[PDB]
This record gives C-alpha cells, sequence and structure tokens, in this order.
RNA sequence: AAGUAACUUAAGGAUAAGAAAUCAACAGAGAUAUUAUGAGUAUUGGUGAGAGAAAAUAAUAAAGGUCUAAUAAGUAUUAU
RNA sequence: AAGUAAUUAAUAUUAGUAAAACAAUAAGUUAUAAAUAAAUAGAAUAAUAUAUAUAUAUAAAAAAAUAUAUAUUU
RNA sequence: AUAAUAAUAAUAUGGUAAUAGAACAUUUAAUGAUAAUAUAUAUUAGUUAUUAAUUAAUAUAUGUAUUAAUUAAAUAGAGAA
C-alpha cells in the first residue's frame, strides 16, 4: 500500500488543544477556565489594567531621546576574521583589501549593512593577518592588533547609497549603465571623525582634496 | 558539475549494499560551511542546558559508544539517542570535547 | 549602426524624433516662434513677451541626458548649458562646496 | 590509540535502469546520488510535507450566515418585559432555529501554511527514494546518455506514444491500444499511475484519458510529493529526474 | 497588528532581558531633604520581575 | 541482470540489483521472493494488504 | 467612534489619479495606481484612550508619453 | 443552541538548517556584543578576575552595576 | 541503556475554582482490501474492567462501506439560557 494512509508527526510536535465547555469531566466544563462570574468571566478587562492605581506605564518620568541622525554600524570582530582564515573561506588575492562588500561576499558579516561596519578586537591576540582592512571605523585596540599583524585599516565614509553602491555595483550597472559616485562627507562630525588620524580616517590617510579645500577656506 | 556522473567512473564500492556500511559503522557529515555539527541548546527556558550531534548516517549506537569510550568524564547515563532523526544529546555543555574527539576522524 | 540607433530606449529615440540633431538648437534662451529653439530652455514668446516653460520639462530632459550618457549620443541632443543642471562626473568635478562645509 | 574505530564512508550513487517506454526494456545502468533515491525513510518529514500540500491546495469555501450575514430586522420582537416569556432581541441569535450560526467563517478561509523549503526539498528527495526502495520508479531515457543495449525499433525513449492524433480507418486510434497492451503486460491496470515528463507529451495524455481516474500524467515542475507518494508506480523521464535531483539537491 | 505602547515605550527601554526604567520623586520639592540621600533617586533601575509580564505585552517588539 | 531478467519472465528492482554484488546472491535472492510466489498465487503480496498473513 | 452610518446630487463602463513648482540630500531618482518589506520605525497624543508616515528595494502593470496651452493675478504670498 | 477567525507579539515542544536561519530577484527580519538619554566609545598590555568593555566619575586607578575572555568561536 | 507484558517490595490515587496529561463517539478530506455466506441501522439476549465495540438471533434496507488503520481538520458530544 501507499505510504500516504501511514504517516504521523515526529513526536513532541503535535498537542492537543484545550477544548472549552463541552462537559464536566473533560475538565474545562461549564465555567471553561473563566473562573467565576467577573468582568473577566463575561466580558474583557484589558491584560496590563493595573485597577485605576497609576500605572507603570505613568507613574515613572519619561527617559531620553531617539536619535534619529544615529547610523547604527554592525560590528565584526577581529576574531571572527582569524576563525575565517583558519577555516580558509577568507578568499583574497595579493593586494586586493577587505572591504566592507568584499566580507559580505565573503559572510564574514552577513545580513543587510544598512549603514556600515565597525571592526572590533575580540580576538585581538591570536589575530595575525597582515591583508589590508576597509570599514566604516574600527576600534582603538583593533586597530592597534591590525597593526601589530602587518595589516593595515582605513576608516571609509559611506553614505548610505554609496555604501550599497559599493556593497553591489553589478546591480546598478545592470539598471543605469553607470555605478553611482561616492559622496565627500557634507556632515561636520563626519569630516571630523575622518579628518583623525588616530581613526586611520581617509580623509588624512589618502590626503583628500575636502580637506585641502577646506584649509584653503579657513586661511582665505 | 554533473548531477549524474557517466557509467565509466563510478566504482563498485562507491555504490550501496557495498562495503557495509550499516553493520555497527557510521559517518557524521560535515556543514556546508563545514563545521562539526555539535551545537549547544539551551532548553527550558535556558534552565537546561544539553549538547546535540546532528547529521549522522549509519548506526548511532555505535558512535555513541565510542563517544562514551573516549569520554569517560561525562556520566554513561546523560547519552540520550533519539532514534527518529538520529542525533544523540549530552546533559552538559560538552560540545568542545565532541569536536575535539571526532575532529581526527570526520 | 540604424539597428544600432533602433535599438536605443524608447524615450530618446522619441526625442531624436521630434527635435533631431540636424538643426544646431540655440544655448541661450530665444523666441518661441524660432526653429533653433531649445526645448531644454524656457523661451519667450514674441508678441505677450511672457516666458513659455521648457518643452521638455525637467525631469523629462534630465531622463534624456542620462540616456544620451549611458548610450554614448549626447552631443547630438541640444546644448545643457543654460538649464543649470550638471550630470555625474561633471557636476561632482565642477561644484563649489557648500558654505556650511568650508566655513562651519 | 584509536579513536572512533567504526568511521566509514557511506555509498554515494545507486543505480537506476534506463528504460525506452512502451516496453520498459533495460537500455543502461544511470548513477543518481544516493540522497535523491536512496535516503532513510523519515516518515515524520513526509508528513509534513504532506499536510502542508493539503492545505495549500484547501479551497475553503465555507460561507455560513452570521447573525450580521443572516437577512432578518433589527427589531426587538418581543419587549424587554411584561410577555410572559423569555427575553429576546432580533431574529438573528444563534439560540433561534431561523437565525445566523454563531462564530460564523466566512469565505474564502485561507487555509494556507507554510515550509521551509529545505524541508520540502527533503520530502521530496524521500518521497523517490522510498518510491526506489519499493520497486516503483521507471525512469525511461537513453537520448542524453550513452548507452549499452540498443533501444528498440518500435520504442521510444522519451515518455510518449506515436500517431496518437492520427484515427482514419475507426474511431478507435493507435496510442491507446499501445497504452492499454503496456498495462495488461505489467500487471497495472487498476493500480495508480503517475508519468512525470520533462515537456508537454500530448500524445501520452490522450493515450492515458481513458484511464484518466487511475493515471495522472504530469510535468516536471508542477509534480507533488503527495503525487508521488499516491502513485502505485511512477514514470519518469530521465532527464526529468535529473532536473527534480537538481532541484532538491542540499546546496554547498 | 499588535503595537507598542507609547508611553511605556517613553517610559521604558531595553537592557538585554529586562527593562530600564527612571526613578519617581525627583522632579520637584527637592530643598529640604539631604543630598546624599536624594542621590539614590537619581540613576535609572531595572524593571520589577512582578509587572515584567506586563511590560512585555507593552512593548511587544522590545 | 537483463539477460537473467528476461529468461525469468520477472523484474528484478533497482535497488536490489544495486545491492547485489554475485550471481550468487541474486540467485538467492530469487528463491526467497519470487519463487514461492509464483508457486503458490495465494501466498503471492497483495498491494491494498501488505502486512497479510 | 468617523468624514463612518445615513440622507442628497452627479457621472461612466468603470470612476479617481497621472507625466513633478515631486522626492531626496551634494550621491542620486526620475510619472499614477495596488500590494510586500521599510515599520508599528520616524512622528504625534487630556503626551491618556490611542493615532502613525516617507525615502529606498521588490512585484503587479501598459507602447507609456504627450501637447491640445499665443505658458497663465485678485493668483502666489501675508494677516486672520 | 456557545472559546471561532484574521493580523500580530511572547513563551514552550518537536522537526529542518545551524554561526548562521528564513529568502534567493534584490531588499529585508532575527541572530552574531555588552552598554549608554545621547555622542566620533566598545571586550586578557603577560590569563579568571585581582584582567577587560561600557555607564557615573577621572590624570589613571578604586568604587556600583551588568557583560566579555580559562583541538575549538556562540 | 529500548518497548510490550507479567512478578515482587514500597509510596500515592476525596475534591469546587483552577492547572496538567490520556482517550473515546460523531462529520468531512487524503490513502484503502473486501462483499447478499456481505454491509448498515434497529430490537433482544450474551462477551470484553464496558460513554465504546463485539457475538448470536430477529426485522428492514442496500449488489453495497470515503470501511480497518494513520493523518489532517471540525457547525465534533446538551436535563439546564
Ligand atoms: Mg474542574
Ligand atoms: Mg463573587
Ligand atoms: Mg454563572
Ligand atoms: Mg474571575
Ligand atoms: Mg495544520
Ligand atoms: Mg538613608
Ligand atoms: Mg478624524
Ligand atoms: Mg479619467
Ligand atoms: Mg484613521
Ligand atoms: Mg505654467
Ligand atoms: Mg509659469
Ligand atoms: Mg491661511
Ligand atoms: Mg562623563
Ligand atoms: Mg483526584
Ligand atoms: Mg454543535
Ligand atoms: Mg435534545
Ligand atoms: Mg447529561
Amino acid at each position: 500500500v501507499s505510504i500516504l494512509g501511514q504517516l504521523k508527526p515526529s513526536d513532541g510536535s503535535t498537542k492537543s488543544f484545550k477544548r472549552l465547555g463541552r462537559g464536566p469531566s473533560s475538565g474545562l466544563g461549564k465555567t471553561s477556565g473563566r473562573g467565576q462570574k467577573g468582568q473577566k468571566a463575561r466580558g474583557k478587562v484589558k491584560s496590563w489594567f493595573e485597577g485605576g492605581q497609576t500605572p507603570i506605564y505613568k507613574l515613572f518620568p519619561k527617559i531620553g531621546f531617539t536619535n534619529v541622525g544615529a547610523k547604527p554600524l554592525k560590528e565584526l570582530n577581529l576574531k571572527r576574521i582569524q576563525w575565517f582564515h583558519d577555516k580558509n573561506r577568507l578568499h583574497l588575492q595579493p593586494g586586493e583589501v577587505l572591504d566592507m562588500n568584499k566580507m559580505r561576499k565573503l559572510g564574514l558579516v552577513t545580513g543587510p549593512i544598512k549603514y556600515g561596519v565597525k571592526i572590533l578586537a575580540s580576538g585581538k591576540f591570536h589575530y595575525n593577518l597582515p591583508i589590508a582592512l576597509e570599514a566604516s571605523r574600527a576600534s582603538a585596540k583593533a586597530i592597534a592588533a591590525i597593526e601589530k599583524a602587518g595589516g593595515k585599516f582605513t576608516a571609509r565614509y559611506y553614505t548610505p547609497l554609496g555604501l550599497r553602491a559599493h556593497l553591489n555595483p553589478q546591480w546598478f550597472l545592470e539598471k543605469r549603465g553607470r555605478v553611482p559616485l561616492q559622496a565627500r562627507p557634507t556632515k561636520r562630525r563626519d569630516i571630523d571623525f575622518y579628518s583623525k588620524e588616530e581613526k586611520r580616517g581617509y580623509l588624512v590617510m589618502e590626503k583628500d582634496k575636502l580637506l585641502q579645500d577646506i584649509k584653503e577656506a579657513q586661511n582665505k | 558539475a554533473p548531477i549524474f556522473p557517466k557509467l565509466e567512473d563510478v566504482k563498485m564500492h562507491e555504490l550501496i549494499g557495498n562495503n557495509n556500511f550499516g553493520k555497527k559503522t557510521y559517518y557524521v557529515e560535515r556543514s556546508r560551511t563545514g563545521n562539526l555539527p555539535v551545537y549547544s541548546a539551551y532548553k527550558n527556558g535556558g534552565n537546561k542546558i544539553i549538547t546535540e550531534i546532528r547529521k549522522i548516517e549509519g548506526d548511532v549506537i555505535q558512535l555513541r559508544n565510542d563517544l562514551q569510550e573516549q569520554l569517560p568524564f561525562i556520566p554513561k547515563k546523560s547519552w540520550s539517542v533519539v532514534m527518529q532523526s538520529k542525533k544523540i544529546i549530552i546533559k552538559g555543555n560538552a560540545v568542545e570535547a565532541v569536536k575535539r574527539v571526532l575532529t581526527k576522524k570526520f | 549602426y540604424k539597428q544600432y540607433f533602433d535599438s536605443l530606449p524608447l524615450k530618446l529615440k522619441s526625442f531624436f524624433q521630434r527635435y533631431p540633431p540636424s538643426i544646431k538648437y540655440s544655448p541661450v534662451s530665444t523666441s518661441t516662434k524660432a526653429i533653433n529653439a531649445n526645448p531644454f530652455l524656457p523661451n519667450k514668446h514674441p508678441v505677450t513677451q511672457r516666458f513659455h516653460d521648457p518643452k521638455y520639462s525637467l525631469r523629462r530632459m534630465s531622463d534624456v541626458y542620462k540616456l544620451a550618457l549611458r548610450y554614448g549620443v549626447e552631443e547630438f541632443l541640444p546644448p545643457i548649458e543654460n538649464t543649470k543642471k550638471l550630470f555625474f562626473e561633471e557636476k561632482y568635478n565642477k561644484k563649489t562646496l557648500m558654505k556650511g562645509v568650508l566655513l562651519p | 590509540l584509536n579513536p572512533l574505530p567504526n568511521a566509514a564512508i557511506p555509498p554515494k550513487y545507486a543505480l537506476v535502469t534506463v528504460r525506452s517506454f512502451p516496453s520498459l526494456e533495460p537500455l543502461t545502468f544511470v548513477p543518481v546520488p544516493t540522497s535523491t533515491v536512496a535516503a532513510p525513510l523519515r516518515r515524520d518529514i513526509l508528513w509534513r510535507a504532506v499536510v502542508y500540500e493539503n492545505d495549500n491546495r484547501r479551497v475553503g469555501a465555507s460561507n455560513p450566515p452570521g447573525r450580521s450575514e443572516n437577512g432578518f430586522s433589527r427589531r426587538k420582537l418581543m419587549p424587554q418585559k411584561g410577555s410572559g416569556r423569555a427575553r429576546v432581541g432580533d431574529a438573528n441569535s444563534p439560540t433561534r432555529h431561523n437565525g445566523g450560526r454563531a462564530l460564523a467563517r466566512t469565505a474564502p478561509n485561507d487555509y494556507t501554511t507554510e515550509l521551509p523549503s529545505k524541508v520540502y526539498s527533503m520530502a521530496f528527495n524521500n518521497a523517490l527514494s522510498h518510491q526506489y526502495k519499493s520497486g516503483k520508479l521507471f525512469v525511461i531515457g537513453g537520448e542524453k546518455v550513452d548507452l549499452i543495449s540498443p533501444t528498440p525499433e518500435l520504442d521510444l525513449n522519451r515518455l510518449d506514444l506515436v500517431n496518437t492524433n492520427t484515427v482514419e480507418g475507426k474511431e478507435i486510434f493507435e496510442g491507446e491500444v499501445i497504452f492499454r497492451k503496456f498495462l495488461e503486460e505489467f500487471q497495472l491496470k487498476g493500480k495508480r499511475l503517475l508519468f512525470i515528463t520533462d515537456k508537454t507529451r500530448e500524445g501520452l495524455i490522450k493515450s492515458s484519458d481513458p484511464y484518466k481516474q487511475k493515471v495522472d500524467v504530469i510535468q516536471k515542475e508542477l509534480v507533488e510529493v503527495n503525487d508521488i507518494l499516491r502513485a502505485q508506480a511512477v514514470f519518469i523521464e530521465l532527464e526529468a529526474l535529473e532536473y527534480l535531483a537538481m532541484a532538491h539537491q542540499k546546496e554547498i | 497588528l499588535m503595537k507598542t505602547h507609547k508611553g511605556t515605550a517613553k517610559r521604558w527601554r531595553r537592557t538585554g532581558n529586562t527593562f530600564k526604567r527612571g526613578i519617581a520623586g525627583r522632579k520637584h520639592g527637592n530643598i529640604g531633604w539631604s543630598h546624599r540621600s536624594l542621590k539614590a533617586l537619581t540613576g535609572r533601575k531595572i524593571a520589577h520581575p512582578a509587572y515584567s509580564k506586563h511590560l512585555k505585552r507593552l512593548l511587544p517588539y522590545h | 541482470t537483463k539477460f537473467l531478467q528476461s529468461k525469468s519472465g520477472y523484474l528484478i528492482p533497482d535497488y536490489e540489483l544495486t545491492t547485489l554484488s554475485t550471481p550468487l546472491q541474486f540467485k538467492r535472492y530469487i528463491k526467497e521472493k519470487i519463487l514461492p510466489s509464483a508457486n503458490d498465487p495465494k501466498l503471492a503480496y497483495k498491494e491494498a494488504e501488505p502486512n497479510a498473513i
């Protein structure tokens, strides 16, 4: 005979749903688990209705603000990169840098990279890779570990569109026959960050034109 | 590259019912990314830790016995082999030890 | 060559049909009655002396220009000098940074 | 000294015989991988696939009228007190015999459940493996592959009957007769059959139509787990089987 | 679909598998009291387990 | 195996063919499965009632 | 609750909308409609009850652009 | 003649896959790091906390709190 | 190192509100032998620790169980309005 008339679920998968209002010996008899006679017995009071006392969403003062200007980077630890390298998944030709796009391709970072990647230092001891990295930013300790390894980090600015283009340049080419140009940092805070040598920002490390233009304006 | 290879290149030992894989022998296949299928699992609301071992081909009982022999420090009781899906559950977070034991062959 | 031309996107092809490249259209605003009147610029009507809105509204013009850039057919389109829009690499290069960027 | 003594490498290829259609004649072996055609028969996975498919299939046309749907007036039939009878509102109440249903469903009732794609693929493989084990998986081909024994003169390598549409002498036609002869030969007249084609074999389905109640001709893309398992003997094209294997292979 | 209680979201913020909140009784009438004693009320506070379930129900996407 | 099938009149399943590595094994299989059913038609395997005795 | 029920009026096989005085952010897109994600996010509330976008990416979709206007004044804008 | 359905959220059990999962058109959701109102900050300088990370504070420690580290990442 | 059944020793087995676990009847969908010597329904008397089903007799229908079993589900069980 066909298997189709002899298939069961795996043991522990299914259950019988508790069926109310269906006789006394059932257990869930006349009252059907409701108790006896109150508002909850025949009607609806809200779960978090605290009775009339000042509730736990009212006693306490409202705290903080939502920074809409915030753009949370996805964190990538050096440890994970090292592990990838050990596994022989970190496929890089000599000279080619491990950029955010490259990380995504490899599966170092996974899921949607909306705003960027920060490189943190959770396995800085056993990190020994002389490859060059490039991300939104890195932790100071992580940077130091990279330097020790014989590597080279560069914090690179990416607007959300610019980041997207970096991650998936072929899509833009398919759609429009042209990948979009990478934007300059318009914001003051961003400019300041990438102008820091301590952060290994690209504007100082590559000696950018924007920074020079700003200096000229300041002079004049 | 080809899903079904040609009749010439396939050896006799590669076929089913050859080399006696069913009788008292086993295999433990690695994951897609290429790691040992041994996992911590935090059941009953983080209260019950257990170590699960997946992707076992062939005789699971024999494999379990071999692992017990390798790791005498874990008790005999705490080795629940669920037969429907063929995976062997251990009580503690004994993942790393299991991996160490398996690596040399699988 | 003809087949390659035909293979061009629709909007661009339509533009070429109705404003062909044999006519050297003006860089500056002109009379609306003129033959060389640029469809991207606002041309003045000679009787009423009112600036007519561009024959190709600004979005459409921009799309046409981007299509031309894609297929390398820019110079056959009439000039977009006195329309304030720049595009892509030329825009990037020629622009001055904002006062806020240079002088916070 | 020896850590895992009984460790070993599993077998990876099962031979399926490639046949000519009208008469199921062995032309070649073809080694299909063990994962497709000889997986361990996990019933639970198979069950999951079947139930999900059944749920997807659901029409869900149950449409009993609730007290709103039901078409009485909203008027109070008897005044609250001073009637000498029980309290009543409008005539639509579930309590009364002509009134609408309590907790009434309303079509279209969506019964669609979800399954992970990998689980579904595994189930598909598993069903196929079970069929192979039973001896109910007839792979027909020989066009692409290199043969051992040559194809017969009156058979053909694809899954189809010749000159089915031709019908000159009598109302009876040849493809139907051939099919009947085939059924008679392999002792599967009343048995359920499942012809998994690659491309649309119009002549085959015409031949089948007499035995439409038991014979189900399906494409490579539209074939189901249910269809495979219900079948008493599946007749799959080699190319179609390859395609299915490719579809439901575990990715690496 | 379900939605967050906005007042509760304003009052409470996530901290791993709990919620943190501000202290009550430090907005006026602070003069006269001891400053050291008052310093107890300046910081934050983790949710009491009694109302944890309520908080979860209020904030389904936290 | 094809020759054996042709002479026999019966079909040896694909899985069986894959499994059995010798002519002797094939013969043994035949003796086990097909032969008794051929001898006695009431003893034969029925599809609708697979767990028959 | 809700611009809902209702009443009233007027049209067509559909109507409505529609080729940016639109979005966006120094990079760019490049019409309107419907759905999915974005997102119960920003936003807002006797800051209670509760209400809640857009950009962007996907589908569905059709050839989707095209002049018919001598380029628009009691109009934009302002106060209320 | 009475605990039903839809859209959601949180738990549990099993099953699939697993440092990834779902989805494969891209995009997204969850996980992979803990914090903080928020900010350009973020886990052993030579090992278990006596080290480190964050918030308060600070020259830097200490101090409260939570988190991170003892062939193989969870 | 399991499951079923059976022994021995021990402890436990009243229960409203409530919580948890396990079954059965009914109806539909998927798979599905069989047959008037059969099946279904009813009555009566037996049987099985028994809301259930089964045996026999009797009656009426039907050339026949969407039947046993496993799953999926429910307008799934009424002395209480
Ligand atoms: Mg009770
Ligand atoms: Mg009371
Ligand atoms: Mg009562
Ligand atoms: Mg009560
Ligand atoms: Mg279901
Ligand atoms: Mg005190
Ligand atoms: Mg309103
Ligand atoms: Mg219209
Ligand atoms: Mg509204
Ligand atoms: Mg105008
Ligand atoms: Mg105007
Ligand atoms: Mg006004
Ligand atoms: Mg400070
Ligand atoms: Mg009791
Ligand atoms: Mg009922
Ligand atoms: Mg009754
Ligand atoms: Mg009763």
